[PDB]
């Protein structure tokens, strides 16, 4: 859906060449997506989320925003 | 009643923190802790110690005076 329109396609081409160095076809994206299953999702989320120190930005009436120690403790499960 | 969210009204106060896993638990524990302890001791030594020094003086005098009282009085046994 994001690639509907000449401007989105141009933006995709330019950004892909700047970042990837190549334009990734939708077929390759679909193959990469199809490679994903529940085990892969669990493994990658554990790699990047489980027991990791986050960066938090609050703004406004954030008195109830939990303390960073509490958030960090929330970034892992005792049951697991 | 007393919960985070309605305790007080505070505006325009920005707080910066750090993860406990990104910082040292004992940063400059002795290089800055020891001078700080001396500052705190100096500020309080002239308000806490003087009363207790008086007790020590009273305690010593009382102990000595009690000892002297029990000591024999030569004049009482004279004649």
């Amino acid at each position: 859906s994001h690639l509907d329109g000449t401007t989105p396609v141009c933006e995709d081409i330019g950004r892909s060449l700047l970042t990837y160095g190549r334009r990734i076809p939708l077929a390759e994206w679909e193959s990469r997506i199809a490679e994903v299953d529940a085990s892969v999702v669990r493994e990658v989320c554990s790699k990047y989320f489980y027991d990791q120190c986050p960066a938090v930005a609050g703004l406004g009436p954030i008195e109830q925003l939990p303390d960073y120690n509490r958030i960090r403790s929330g970034m892992f499960w005792l049951r697991f | 009643g007393r919960e985070f969210g309605h305790l007080t009204r505070m505006r325009h106060v920005i707080t910066y923190s750090l993860s406990p896993f990104e910082q040292r638990a004992f940063p400059h524990y002795f290089t800055k802790g020891i001078p700080n302890v001396l500052r705190r001791t100096r500020a309080c030594i002239l308000r806490v110690a003087p009363p207790f020094v008086v007790f020590y003086l009273v305690y010593t005098w009382g102990t000595q005076e009690f000892e002297k009282s029990k000591r024999k009085n030569p004049a009482a046994y004279e004649n």
